[PDB]
């Protein structure tokens, strides 16, 4: 089976420093591109750095770069410094291969706690928990602050589901293509800056938080995302 | 208009060379750009054409020196570089003619060799080592040169001189030449009378153009100035010179242009 | 006894021949006579897929109309993202000596074989990401020439040893073997409609067959050598044959005979493909003497010509939306023309 | 085994030779009004503007 | 001292 | 996003051309030949329903990949286009005569067909011991099969192995001459014929035929032949 699983996060003093790791097995892990996203115990995801295939480029979020430094035998590695009180979260090892059609973030780690004793294109949605119930049907709002349409016709929106106590999953990926293995009670919609992610005829295999993430340009900032919830 | 047999001949060659050299080394380059694959043997000719298109696009400074008769046209900065500019392109020409000549005996001296190491981005390693050693060996021009009085308008020119006069003989003439010989001699007693006439054509146009610019070049540092010697042969110098710039429009025809293969893929392009 | 059947069948074939030569009214040019030509229907080099180690031979698109399978004597199988030039499949082949490849109209399969006599099925979508061999249909007795999916699940054949076959790539083995040639079977194409597909053979006729019965229903004749490729027509009821003789023809499968024939004096190069442009209108031809030229289908002259190969055309294949024609070469420059 | 191939290859051909046809008259007919009818769909016989061309 | 020289030397 | 895809596309340039100088380096050659000749035993000899047993081997730190068709049809004419770029074709024949006749025009047809121009025939007359038992012991009179071997002679020039006796020496040039007189009748020289007789130097004859095909192939490019 493809897996990934990250390892090595603890418990830390403010100002000190550690490394994270991330493991993978059953994908040849030296052609995929292996992203870092991270979870605050109380907030949306946040993402953290890139490195891509062959180790040609490498990004960093404008509230991380150079204090933080990644690097990649099947396995990365996250160099950590002055770790900040803010810098408390549950860390995610994603993958991402790119080529015309293919479908980055389609697999998600299991994710490690760690613990700390304007420019962007940024997103938003006008909701943040909303009441469902089996056998109906439902529906969600992204919203950006720029044109997520690059120049070639895609539009780069992606809509992850993080079902409650347990890694995210890949929903749509360039804000219409249904990801591998996701039931095809979902649809999507794209209009440049405004999205919509619909469910009809809800299952309780639904219920959770959805993330709406943008892919124009790093860093890949998410939306606060929406809880559906039973009942 | 200078009606003086040297010189009037002496652009004569000159103008023929940028006549000639201008298609002759743009046809071939162009077919290297376009029609003609990137392989090694491919390399060394498009640094050769190169250095040669260079040599002639550079040479209608030599013209306006020769019409002028004297003097300098331009500022100190120009009679800096020129000189520079102009034999750069000169004698990264003559080391691709010893860099082809080597790799010509290399490929007939010990194929399994090459079977295990030639490929395009050595050749082309070697071959920018080779624009970086000519541009060492004309840095001294571009030191040395200034303007000064020497005529009624102020003449530009320059130990050193005999200096890097022998220098530039020994590792840009002789050792070409000494290398060439010995590789062309080397492959036709390998190879028989095609290759021998290929190798003997392609020494001799070499030792053509080259003897007169070096022989003159040892004689000005025999032969005082303001006596009938230094002045026939400056005089006659303009010819030396100008048979060494020939060298850029000869080689075109006498390198890739004899391959009825890259002779047919021009003649095929060409046409519109 | 044999002298009997030897009989027959020279009376049946003259049997053909008379009912050919009934249904013959009007010859096509007739028909066509007064249509204008096509026109200076030159084209221009929009893209140049570099990359190929060695000679190609194949080069197919995929149904989103976009990306182009090639193959190469390399032992690889790239896949161009033809508007970019990007690469972003490079498909390391078991044996090197490829002949045919075949994108499967979902995308998800690369199909690929040659000299091995083995069609390998190459899997896009892995979840591993990486691409891997799905099925490898053996059976053959002599080299894989040619091939093409109907589906996902089924993939036709023709093969050196004078059969055709229709795969089930579930199950690896063939579910129909189609036989009646008298040599290699070099060249095929399902039909637009992939009830029916036709193969031609080295033994200068082409035969149709369809893959929900088994057999030949009809045989066409006329060339001179060996047929190295054929196509449908976009109606799927009409179909080109290109052979070494230096001229392919036109065979009208409800006429049963042939009704155009492209060549000129001039040409002398032995054929490598056939393809028409989507509305039926051009037939595109490769050839051995290096040029790919374009015919009027119909005004059944020449119309314009593809250039700058050094070597051969190995295959010429067009979009499914028409908007470009590639074609492969032996000099390994995948030229992409619109 | 040539007395039943050939008896294989008589049947092939009385199978074939009953099928039945059309005058080529009709066969290039609709040729001729398929390929008419989808002169503007096609593109390679229309030379593409450069906003259509997705190559340019 | 000084003497002027051609382009080619 | 895009570029992330042209950097996919410089990985997959990057592996094509570490495969470059591996494919340049490395060296194919056919293996045609008689099915009663000696190519199966040369295979066996040489070290590292399917169509095709690919064999590889090295000599001097250059290594061959020995391309044995297997199953496929007798018209080579179309599974040969293939191979059009070998740096040689290999052809082994029974030298025992008959059938020498066939050995003949199948060298005939590997010479002459219209794409291997450029592609240089190293003919391994094989199974000479048994021609040499054959002629020796009068078991088959070669003049039965080649009147011109009623007239036929020695060649002034020839160098048998000491000891041998005149009758197999005759047989063996006679062979050598007919197969030879094929290969010379093109006339054009751009490819050449290596025959020779045969162990444990069959490698480096092949070793030996494929320097001088490299050394001529490059003295061609260079318009320097």
């Amino acid at each position: 089976d493809v897996q990934l699983v990250e390892s090595g996060g603890g418990l830390v003093q403010p100002g000190g420093s550690r490394k994270l790791s991330c493991s993978a097995s059953g994908f040849a892990f030296s052609s995929f591109g292996m992203h870092w996203v991270r979870q605050a115990p109380e907030k949306g995801l946040e993402w953290v750095a890139y490195i891509s295939s062959g180790s040609g480029t490498i990004y960093y979020a404008d509230t991380v770069k150079g204090r933080f430094t990644i690097s990649r035998k099947n396995t990365l590695f996250l160099q950590m410094t002055s770790l900040r009180s803010e810098d408390t979260a549950m860390y995610y090892c994603v993958r991402s291969i790119y080529y015309y059609g293919s479908s980055p973030f389609d697999f998600w780690g299991q994710g490690t706690t760690l613990t700390v004793s304007g420019s962007d294109i940024v997103m938003t949605q006008a909701t943040s928990s909303v009441p469902v119930t089996p056998g109906e049907s439902v529906s969600i709002s992204c919203r950006s602050s720029k044109s997520l349409l690059h120049s070639n016709g895609n539009t780069y929106l992606y809509w992850f589901l993080q079902r409650p106590g347990q890694s995210p999953q890949l929903l749509i990926y360039r804000m219409s293509n249904l990801a591998s293995g996701v039931p095809d009670r979902f649809s999507g919609s794209g209009s440049g800056t405004a999205f919509t992610l619909t469910i009809s005829r809800l299952e309780a295999e639904d219920v959770g938080v959805y993330y709406c993430m943008q892919h124009l340009e790093y860093p890949l900032t998410f939306g606060a995302g929406t809880k559906l919830e039973l009942k | 208009p200078w009606n003086e047999p040297p010189v009037i001949l002496s652009m004569v060659i000159l103008s023929l060379t940028f006549l000639l050299g201008l298609p002759g080394n743009g046809l071939v380059l162009w077919v290297a750009g376009l029609k003609m694959q990137r392989t090694v043997n491919t390399i060394w000719f498009l640094h050769l054409t190169l250095a040669d298109l260079l040599c002639c696009l550079s040479l209608p400074f030599s013209l306006a020196h020769l019409a002028l008769q004297g003097q300098w046209p331009y500022g100190r900065f120009l009679c800096k570089l020129i000189p520079s500019i102009i034999v750069l392109n000169m004698f990264a020409s003559v080391f691709l003619l010893t860099a082809i000549s080597l790799d010509r005996c290399l490929v007939v001296f010990k194929p399994i060799w090459c079977q295990n190491h030639r490929n395009v981005g050595m050749a082309c390693s070697i071959c920018g080592c080779i624009w970086v050693v000519a541009f060492v060996m004309c840095i001294p021009v571009f030191v040395y040169r200034e303007i000064f009085t020497t005529d009624n308008h102020n003449r530009c020119g320059y130990t050193p001189l005999v200096a890097i006069t022998i220098t530039r003989l020994v590792v840009g003439f002789l050792l070409p030449s000494v290398i060439m010989i010995a590789c062309y001699s080397f492959i036709v007693f390998r190879m028989q009378s095609k290759t021998f006439r290929v190798a003997v054509v392609v020494v001799a146009v070499f030792l053509v153009c080259w003897t007169p610019y070096h022989i003159f070049g040892v004689l000005s540092l025999l032969t005082d100035p303001e006596t009938p010697l230094g002045k026939t042969l400056m005089s006659w110098d303009h010819v030396c010179i100008a048979l060494a710039s020939a060298n850029s429009c000869f080689n075109p025809f006498l390198y890739a242009l004899l391959g009825k293969d890259f002779r047919k893929k021009a003649r095929q392009s060409i046409q519109g | 006894e044999l002298d009997q059947l030897r009989q027959e069948a020279e009376q049946l074939k003259n049997q053909i021949r008379d009912a050919r030569k009934a249904c013959a009214d009007a010859t096509l040019s007739q028909i066509t006579n007064n249509i204008d030509p096509v026109g200076r229907i030159q084209m221009r080099t929009r893209r140049t897929l570099r990359g190929h180690l060695a000679k190609i031979y194949a080069m197919h698109w995929g149904t989103d109309s976009r990306l182009l399978v090639s193959a190469s004597q390399d032992g690889k199988l790239i896949i161009w993202d033809s508007y970019t030039t990007n690469k972003v499949h490079a498909i390391p082949l078991r044996s090197s000596w490829v002949m045919t490849c075949a994108y499967a109209p979902s995308g998800n399969y690369v199909a690929c074989g040659g000299l091995d006599n083995i069609c390998s099925i190459y899997n896009l979508k892995t979840r591993e990401g990486n691409v891997r061999v799905s099925r490898e249909l053996a059976g053959h007795t002599g080299y894989l020439s040619c091939c093409r999916f109907l589906d996902d699940n089924q993939i036709v054949t023709s093969s050196g040893d004078t059969t055709c076959a229709l795969w089930d790539i579930e199950t690896g083995q063939q579910t129909t073997t189609f036989t009646g040639h008298t040599g290699d079977v070099m060249s095929l194409s399902l039909a637009p409609d992939t009830r029916l597909f036709v193969s031609g053979a080295c033994d200068a006729s082409a035969k149709l067959w369809d893959v929900r019965e088994g057999m030949c229903r009809q045989t066409f004749t006329g060339h001179e050598s060996d047929i190295n490729a054929i196509c449908f027509f976009p109606n799927g009821n009409a179909f080109a044959t290109g052979s070494d003789d230096a001229t392919c023809r036109l065979f009208d499968l409800r006429a049963d005979q042939e009704l155009m024939t492209y060549s000129h004096d001039n040409i002398i190069c032995g054929i490598t493909s056939v393809s028409f442009s989507k509305s039926g209108r051009l037939l595109l031809a490769g050839y051995d003497d290096f040029n790919c030229n374009v015919w009027d289908a119909l005004k059944a002259d020449r119309a314009g010509v593809l250039a700058g190969h050094d070597n051969r055309v190995s295959c010429l294949g067009v979009t499914d939306d028409g908007m470009a024609v590639a074609t492969g070469s032996w000099d390994s420059f995948l030229k992409i023309w619109n | 085994a040539s007395i039943a191939q050939a008896r294989k290859l008589v049947e092939q051909l009385k199978m074939e030779a009953n099928i039945d046809r059309i005058k080529v008259s009709k066969a290039a007919a609709d040729l001729m009004a398929y390929c008419e009818a989808h002169a503007k769909e096609d593109p390679l016989l229309t030379p593409v503007p450069a906003s259509e061309n997705p190559f340019r | 001292s000084f003497k002027p020289m051609p382009l080619x030397r | 996003e895009d570029k992330a895809a042209v950097e996919r596309s410089k990985m997959i340039e990057k592996q094509l051309q570490k495969d470059k100088q591996v494919y340049r380096r490395t060296l194919r050659l056919l293996l045609l030949g008689a099915d009663n000749s000696g190519k199966s035993t040369i295979v066996k000899q040489m070290r590292i329903t399917s169509g095709i047993f690919e064999t590889k081997f090295q000599v001097d730190k250059v290594n061959f990949h020995m391309f044995d068709v297997g199953a496929q049809r007798d018209e080579r004419r179309k599974w040969i286009q293939c191979f059009n770029d070998v740096t040689a074709i290999i052809f082994v024949v029974d030298s025992s005569d008959n059938r020498l006749q066939e050995a003949l025009n199948d060298f005939k047809s590997i010479w002459n067909n219209r794409w291997l121009r450029t592609i240089s025939v190293i003919l391994f007359l094989n199974k000479q011991d048994l021609l040499a038992e054959k002629v020796l012991a009068g078991k088959s009179k070669i003049e039965d099969y080649f009147p011109e071997f009623a007239r036929y002679t020695t060649p002034e020039d020839a160098t048998p192995e000491p000891g041998e006796d005149p009758r197999v020496t005759r047989a063996k040039y006679f062979i050598r001459k007919e197969f030879v007189d094929i290969s010379t009748a093109s006339g054009d020289g751009r490819h050449i014929c290596y025959p020779h007789f045969t162990d444990t130097e069959n490698a480096r004859r092949i070793f030996n035929d494929c320097k001088d095909i490299i050394l001529q192939m490059n003295l061609r490019e260079y318009n320097l032949v």
